[PDB]
DNA sequence: CTCTGAATCTCTTCCGACGCGCCGCGAAAA
RNA sequence: UCCGCGGCGCG
DNA sequence: TTTCATTATCGGAAGAGATTCAGAG
């Protein structure tokens, strides 16, 4: 009669509808419709299990809920499911798609007959027709695995976070895999700061053949030992001895070489490639990949399988045979093996139709065209004939010294043709055809000085590579790990490189000390493997959840105790010699979620003797020189002072335009501090950058009695914005107007009226706690028209009710950056709108 | 109308009706040709046809 | 012998070949190739044996 | 009379009459040069060390 | 096992009397 | 009016 | 005073050019 197909994306809905036709209706169920509770809408344990929804002691009883704005979509889905005869759950291949399909089946009801689980790797006529010829049942095991993961992460977050608030600082968060990623970054930071760049020199030689060709070589042995002078004088002596000596080509080596393409990309490989070639990080890469998949041009972008369908292989082999021809075929397909634990049922990330060139993607933004070009190029490259190089190696001897050249010359190019290198390498040159035992004539020689490379910093893609190596997280997780480590304030990313905040070090050390089992890489990997076993149906979800929860609760109940008992150590203050501008006292070095700062011990004294004066630790932001290449990090390490008490490097902060402060890397475990004088261009407060809408000057982030505000450096302008729960900074501060007469409804608060680029909106006076917002009605504004600032008055003039007598709400037309008024019935738009045009309000069908 | 008019006026198989004598009338109306659209051209008709 | 000589190995490759044959100078494409083939031979839109 | 062309334009005869006189003047095949002259590819004059 | 040359295949081009006679009819350009 | 194209026959 | 993810908003002949099999290295 009329089948219903349910899908998570509206663009997936439009695309699958192109192939399904009139016998089917397709509906988009945008995101997770059902979930565990999120807002406030032995009694401490009772309140904890209510806030969690999950009760670990009462056998995992979960108390799922439907989130605000989902009720309309749930009602539409239910109405369509009542109209339909058979329901087709067409979520993506992975667990999350199974958990969405489960929530859909459970909300809509009638399980035993009225559901089919559709499964397709690409949104195309043949794949869809084959999937609808043979749909499955809902894989409940994978749903259970996803629920187990979610329950673990909520258990750890909600149980740990109050502990960290009590011991260390309010406004911390924690997470199972997140904390282990932070541990990785902090360990690399400690390796970097505790490293010494040594000094080695190298010599380079310039030579001409009897045939007048020219050759350049590098010098690598003295006295049959490795040539590695330690100082300048030694290098100059070596250069002298070299110049005096006479050179001959005692060694002539030659050999063919063959080079092959990489595998078609898995998600981690795609992120690494997009970072290295195009500069896209993780978020942009996965957003554009999701768009390309939803448009239909590429296969699903969450995969760890390198496998390819026979259809794909035949298509690409046809393309190569037609365009390139037989030399680049080659004789048989290039196989690639993924991990034995990989989702080998999945495909790689490949084009859906190899003939669609990136330029043809009319509806994709240019960055997405570039990403598609990368996917296409890799897919074509993987199956072609490997390339062919011939290689020459030369060694030349003079006195106590031997010096070497290596060069390769390229003679078949097949995979390199489609997928060229970014730049020529050091061996991508032509050594002249000197004979065996040839002679050489000599040109003047150059020394070079180089420093030992530290254990160099990880970027987003290299951190994803490290996680993939250890087995922490999975293809679906990686983007969430990389985002959440930043959002939670333990790690910051700058110069496309990862840097670890002092608070991340504190939390890492505390969590390692107290929760050693949770933070150990092996136990994280074993947990991920056990979730994979659950998805296999090798294990029982509730079982492993119970085992985890028992261990975690043991460690928590140990950790809660006093520090003399051995419980989690509280926050700590490292004193130094500095005069508090408010009392002169010695001053100590402190870490907050905002950063690292200088505090006066009177903060710990009761009101009578309390001192709230604080100083910002404006840091010397490391400015890595891109032109120094690999040197750039080494010289940064060289730039740092070294602590007197230990080898660990020191990190640098500005306290006055006259004074600067050095602090040891192992602070507060190490108590070394140094203070230095000089003419310094101090910022007063350092951190993020923001541009003042009222004067265009730089604007900077500052802390005080109300937490964190944002304030503009121009002394003639005091324009200040403010931080808010889930955004970089609030919109232009102009006339925030309070109303006591509008009550909130989910909370006891009262409503306030606010302006910004988003529009004009009502928001609740305890905003970080209430977080309740709704658009104003026109009649509301009219009721409080005297309060409205002079400009906003026009909105109160607007027509309060539509021609049907429905009621009207005030909306921002982002495409045209103007307010308009619109009416809704049953919560759907009536399709009526009125706009402001030259002092008048004009109204009609939308 | 344009298609009908063009077929009846300009098509190769709508030639002038010759009216010398009634025998001409009959033999012209009863004539059966292999030329025209979809047929074959004069300059390529071999002896086999 | 014909099966020993045809470069093609599946339905898609043959469709690509026929597209490449009947219209030079334009890129092959799954949907367009399928559409022109079906409307050219197995549809009354363009073909009719009276 | 005469007409000046905003863009220099080649002759059809020497371009297409087999054998292509311009083609034999160069070492280029005739196909790539004709697709060039209808503006579907560039031609390169060297300077430097690519 | 690979590379080059030679030979065939595939495509493109050119062209099939000539002299009349007769008939009709041009246009999204003005 | 003198231009061009298509069809038909004659030798 | 809070902490959790993860969304998706005509026939024949000749000439030139291109791909194919056979011989040498
Ligand atoms: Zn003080
Ligand atoms: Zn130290
Ligand atoms: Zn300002």
């Amino acid at each position: 009669g009329k089948a219903l197909v349910i899908v998570e994306s509206p663009a997936k809905a439009k695309t699958i509808n192109k192939y399904l036709g009139s016998d089917y209706v397709v509906k988009s169920s945008v995101g997770h419709i059902r979930d565990l509770p999120t807002s406030g809408s032995k009694d401490e344990r009772g309140a904890l299990v209510n806030r969690m929804g999950v009760d670990p002691w009462h056998n995992w009883e979960a108390h799922y809920e439907v989130l605000p704005g989902k009720e309309k979509v749930v009602s539409e889905l239910k109405q369509l499911a009542e109209k339909a005869d058979h329901i087709y759950l067409a979520t993506d291949l992975d667990r999350e798609g199974e958990a969405i399909a489960w929530h859909l089946r459970e909300v809509i009801g009638g399980d035993d007959a009225r559901y089919s689980r559709v499964v397709f790797n690409e949104i195309t006529k043949n794949a869809i027709r084959q999937a609808f010829n043979k749909p499955g049942e809902l894989n409940i095991d994978r749903v259970n695995a996803q629920q187990a993961r979610r329950f673990m992460d909520r258990v750890v977050g909600y149980m740990v976070s109050p502990l960290l608030w009590k011991k260390i600082a309010r406004g911390l968060s924690a997470g199972r895999v997140q904390s282990v990623a932070v541990r990785l970054v902090v360990e690399r930071e400690r390796e970097i700061k505790a490293f010494v760049p040594e000094e080695f020199w190298e010599v380079d030689a310039s030579t001409t053949t009897p045939s007048g060709e020219a050759l350049a070589l590098q010098v690598t042995h003295q006295n049959d030992k490795p040539f590695r002078p330690v100082n300048k004088e030694q290098t100059q002596a070596a250069v002298s001895l070299l110049e005096k000596a006479r050179y001959s080509v005692l060694e002539r080596e030659d050999k063919p070489t063959t080079s092959k393409p990489g595998a078609p990309f898995i998600t981690s490989t795609l992120q690494q490639a997009a970072s290295t070639r195009l500069g896209f990080g993780v978020k942009k890469t996965m957003m554009m990949a999701q768009r390309l998949y939803e448009a239909g041009y590429i296969t699903y972008m969450r995969t760890d399988s390198t496998n390819l369908s026979q259809d794909a292989v035949n298509m690409v082999r046809g393309y190569i045979s037609d365009n390139f021809g037989k030399k680049y075929l080659p004789e048989s397909p290039n196989q690639y093996a993924s991990k034995e634990n990989s989702q080998e049922a999945h495909e790689a990330i490949r084009p859906s139709d190899v003939n669609v060139m990136a330029e043809s993607l009319k509806d994709m933004e240019a960055d997405a065209q570039k990403l598609y070009q990368l996917i296409w190029r890799q897919f074509v490259a993987c199956q072609m004939t490997p390339a062919k190089y011939d290689s020459t190696t030369l060694t030349v001897g003079a006195g106590d010294f031997r010096l070497k050249a290596r060069g390769r010359i390229l003679r078949f190019d097949g995979w390199t043709k489609v997928m060229p290198a970014l730049r020529k390498g050091d061996e991508d040159r032509i050594l002249p055809a000197v004979n065996k035992g040839d002679a050489l004539t000599l040109v003047e020689l150059t020394p070079a000085q180089h420093f030992t490379k530290p254990p160099a910093r990880f970027s987003e893609a290299s951190l994803v590579k490290e996680l993939e190596k250890r087995g922490i997280g999975r293809p679906s997780t990686y983007a969430s790990i990389i985002s959440t480590i930043q959002d939670r304030g333990y790690v910051r990313v700058e110069n496309r490189r990862f840097y670890a905040e002092k608070m991340g070090e504190i939390v890492t050390d505390r969590l390692e000390e107290n929760f050693r089992e949770l933070m150990n890489y092996d136990f994280t990997a074993q947990m991920e493997n056990s979730l994979d076993q659950v998805a296999n149906h090798e294990a029982e979800w509730k079982a492993v959840l119970d085992h985890f929860f028992s261990d975690f609760t043991q460690q928590l109940d140990k950790a809660e105790k006093d520090p003399e008992e051995g419980g989690m150590r509280p926050n700590q203050m490292v004193l130094t010699s500095i005069d508090c501008p408010t009392c002169g006292r010695k001053m100590g070095i402190r870490t907050a979620s905002t950063g690292v700062f200088l505090g006066c011990s009177g903060y710990a004294l009761p009101p009578k003797e309390r001192c709230k004066t604080t100083i910002n630790l404006v840091p010397e932001n490391e400015v890595l020189n891109v032109l120094e290449g690999e040197d750039a990090e080494t010289n940064a390490l060289r730039a740092k002072r070294r602590c007197p008490k230990c080898g660990t490097a020191m990190d640098s902060y500005l306290i006055d335009p006259k004074r600067k402060l050095h602090v040891c890397g192992n602070n507060p475990t190490c108590d070394g501090y140094e203070i230095e004088e000089g003419e310094f261009r101090i910022k007063g407060y350092d951190g993020p950058i923001v541009e003042c809408e009222k004067c265009g000057s730089e604007m900077h982030l500052k802390m005080g009695r109300f937490g964190k505000y944002m304030a503009c450096t121009n002394e003639e302008c005091k324009n200040t914005r403010k931080i808010l729960r889930n955004g970089e900074v609030a919109p232009p501060k102009e006339d925030p107007v309070p109303l006591p007469e509008l009550p909130c409804e989910k909370s006891d608060a009262y409503f306030v009226l606010r302006d910004g680029a988003a529009g004009v909106f009502l928001a609740a006076n305890t905003f970080p706690k209430s977080r309740e917002t709704r658009a104003p009605l026109v009649e509301e504004l009219y009721r409080f028209r005297d309060r409205l600032p002079e400009k906003l008055r026009y909105l109160a003039d607007a027509p309060q009710q539509d021609p049907e007598g429905n009621k009207t709400m005030v909306r921002f037309s982002r495409k045209t950056k103007q307010q308009y008024v619109s009416s809704e019935k049953d919560g759907k738009a009536t399709g009526w709108s009125a706009f402001y045009v030259d002092g008048k309000w004009v109204e009609g069908k939308k | 109308s344009a298609a009908v008019k063009e077929f009846f006026g300009s098509s190769q198989l709508s030639q002038f009706m010759d009216q010398n004598n009634p025998l001409s009338e009959i033999t012209h109306k009863r004539r059966i040709s292999a030329l025209g659209p979809g047929g074959l051209t004069r300059e390529r008709a071999g002896f086999e046809v | 012998e014909t099966l020993r000589v045809d470069p093609t190995n599946d339905r898609l490759s043959a469709l690509v070949e026929i597209y490449r044959m009947m219209r030079p100078g334009e890129p092959p494409t799954r949907e367009a190739a399928e559409s022109l083939f079906e409307n050219l031979f197995f549809s009354e839109d363009r073909y009719d044996l009276s | 009379g005469h007409i000046e062309l905003a863009s220099p334009t080649a002759h059809i005869w020497f371009l297409k009459s087999l054998p292509s006189r311009i083609g034999l003047l160069l070492d280029m095949p005739l196909r790539d040069i004709e697709r060039v002259l209808y503006f579907e590819s560039y031609v390169v004059i060297e300077g430097g060390m690519t």
